[PDB]
């Protein structure tokens, strides 16, 4: 099967860096939809980051735009969601999807702000 | 020395005529209209998997949580997410621009996208039938009897395809419908062209391809007023069951009358003509001792060599010529303009291409014209279907001169084909080719059903035929000396020459 254990998580100050990634195996990750969801305490399912397969199309949301930004790494086989100028309304759980048709959830990696 | 003679003796201008062929062509306009329905009667709204009622939408606040989003923006228009699963709660449609199509009280969307082609494919199956077998049946029976048929068949079919429980009736009630508006498109005309004289030959025919153009803004009209096609279907069907109540005061064609082997009803036809034009007097001269003094096969087709080669080019002529002509006309709910605006558009560059054809034909040349009908078409089409879907003025501008080079490449085959076969085999040679074209007309929905596999391969198959036929069209030689080939010899002879 297709396995996306993800890591990266942890206590960040407001306005910090992070590069977490989405480790794969079992299929090129240039072939399928490496997607991003992320749930808020509280909030649903959001829409944040996606690509294509050979990366020749990205596209973000509306709080998404010019100021968070997605990586690939073909010969690692990982996708990687780097996290810039951060707010204290963007703890959540980011969710690493495999397809648009893909019941593999991911187990989620949990980002704090902090102050 | 014929019942031409007579025709002039009895008229040729009176009202009796030109009233009777301004009231058999009438319903031309809902015939344009109905062939191209499909447009505004099936078109495919925006729509999305339905979240199941066991989610809480209030918890929820929105809609994204249940939805997959794609590239453009919007809602997955087949998929839903598990908290990924098929839409099995069915699917969610606007009402922002179409009310309701069939695409939405049938649901023909993801996994059942080609059903809608599918019911298209089997209407043009219908007017391939109602045509093929309609022929025989009127030329067994007549020409005002078949009419009448024709008319009731085609209203009560729309009604009843108006009001279709299930989409297997509605498919039925198409394929009824497609063969008695072929049989009706294919019988009118000839009717006229019997019953007047020879002055008004393809006068008559310029007069139906004016009322096909008016019936084409008369069908962007409606659907501007009517939008729901449950509605738009009967009102476009209703004025065929008043044409059956009144197609009753037809007359029936006095040539078929002659070639059935009696005189007396021609007669009684021609008295009756005369009566109406006014001009009893000069009639009552008629009698059946002057009307008998006065009135005296593809099987060839695919046996003689030269003929088995031109009937195949003119096969694949008139197959490109409809393929590509409807796969155009059926494909508009795509092109960012307002369908009413390009379809009323559609209507206006109907005639100035008309115009330039026909100019170009009096003064250059009837190949020439059709080369560069055909080929210009095809490379419309093809930049129409590269062209990125953001563009919408130009692509609107390209296909409308698209729908312009079909219709005159339309007019330029049937003047063509009219004018190449020999007489003995003419008459034959256009009615298959004219199946030719039913046909391509049933295989253009077909090919229209591919576009899972890619967007825009509709597109491309459409715009690619047509280039290949014009590059095989090449034993049809120029006809602009008149010859008017007789016999199969003489059109050997001249071959080379």
């Amino acid at each position: 099967q297709v396995q996306l254990v993800e890591s990266g998580g942890g206590l960040v100050q407001a306005g910090g860096s992070l590069r977490l990634s989405c480790a794969a195996s079992g299929f090129p990750v240039k072939t399928e939809w490496m997607e991003w969801y992320r749930q808020a305490p509280g909030k649903e399912r959001e829409w944040v980051a996606a690509i294509w397969s050979y990366g020749s199309g990205t596209r973000y949301a509306d709080s998404v735009k010019g100021r968070f930004t997605i990586s690939r790494d073909n010969a690692k086989n990982t996708v990687y969601l780097q996290m810039n100028s951060l707010k204290p309304e963007d703890t959540a759980v980011y969710y690493c999807l495999v397809r648009v048709g893909s019941w593999y959830h991911g187990q989620g990696t949990q980002v704090t702000v902090s102050a | 020395m014929a019942f031409n003679d007579l025709l002039k003796q009895v008229g040729g201008v009176g009202r009796f005529q030109l009233i009777q062929v301004t009231m058999v062509v009438a319903p031309l306009l809902l015939m344009a209209s109905h062939n191209t329905l499909q447009n505004f009667t099936a078109a495919i709204p925006p729509h999305h998997c339905r979240p199941p009622a066991n989610a809480n939408l209030s918890k929820d606040g929105g809609l994204e949580a249940w939805l997959p989003l794609d590239k453009q923006g919007q809602p997955e228009s087949c998929l839903r997410f598990t908290s990924t699963e098929p839409c099995i709660d069915g699917w969610v449609y606007d009402n922002s621009t179409f009310p309701s199509t069939i695409v939405t009280e049938w649901n023909l969307v993801c996994s059942h996208r080609a059903f809608r082609q599918l019911a298209q494919s089997l209407y043009m199956v219908g007017v391939l039938l109602g045509a093929m077998v309609f022929g025989y049946l009127a030329d067994r029976l007549g020409r005002r009897k078949v009419l009448i048929l024709n008319y009731l068949q085609t209203a009560v079919s729309g009604t009843c395809a108006a009001y279709a429980p299930n989409y297997t009736v509605y498919c039925v009630f198409r394929l009824l419908s497609g063969m008695s508006l072929a049989s009706i498109a294919i019988n009118c005309m000839t009717l006229n062209v019997e019953w007047m004289p020879i002055h008004t030959r393809a006068y008559v025919g310029t007069l139906i391809g004016y009322v096909y153009s008016l019936g084409q803004f008369l069908l962007a009209g409606i659907a501007y007023a009517v939008p729901h096609w449950r509605h738009l279907q009967l009102v476009v069907s209703v004025p065929f069951f008043i044409a059956f109540i009144y197609s009753w005061f037809f007359i029936e064609s006095a040539r078929w009358y002659s070639s059935s082997g009696r005189l007396d009803l021609t007669l009684r036809a021609l008295q009756r003509v005369a009566r109406i034009n006014g001009k009893q007097e000069e009639g009552a001269k008629l009698s059946i001792e002057v009307l008998r003094t006065s009135l005296q096969s593809a099987m060839e087709l695919l046996r003689c060599p030269t003929l088995r080669h031109l009937f195949l080019c003119l096969s694949m002529l008139w197959f490109a010529t409809s393929f590509a002509y409807y796969g155009l006309v059926m494909d508009l709910q795509g092109f960012g303009v307002s369908m009413y605006l390009i379809q009323v558009i559609f209507g206006a560059v109907d005639l100035p291409a008309k115009f330039v054809c026909f100019l170009v034909i009096n003064s250059m040349g009837r190949r020439p014209a059709q080369m560069a009908s055909l080929l210009l078409a095809g490379i419309c089409i093809l930049v129409n279907g590269i062209i990125p879907k953001s563009h919408t003025i130009i692509r609107t501008s390209l296909a409308v001169l698209g729908k312009g080079c079909l219709a005159s490449s339309f007019n330029c085959i049937f003047l063509y084909t009219g004018e190449l076969y020999p007489t003995v085999i003419r008459q034959t040679g256009l009615g298959m080719g004219s199946t030719m074209a039913r046909v391509g007309s049933i295989v253009s929905p077909l090919v229209s059903m591919t576009a899972e596999f890619y967007p825009s391969m509709p597109l491309f198959i459409f715009g690619a035929v047509p280039v290949v036929a014009s590059a095989v069209t090449a034993l049809l030689p120029e006809t602009l000396g008149q010859p008017l080939p007789d016999t199969v010899q003489d059109l050997k002879s001249r071959s080379r020459g």
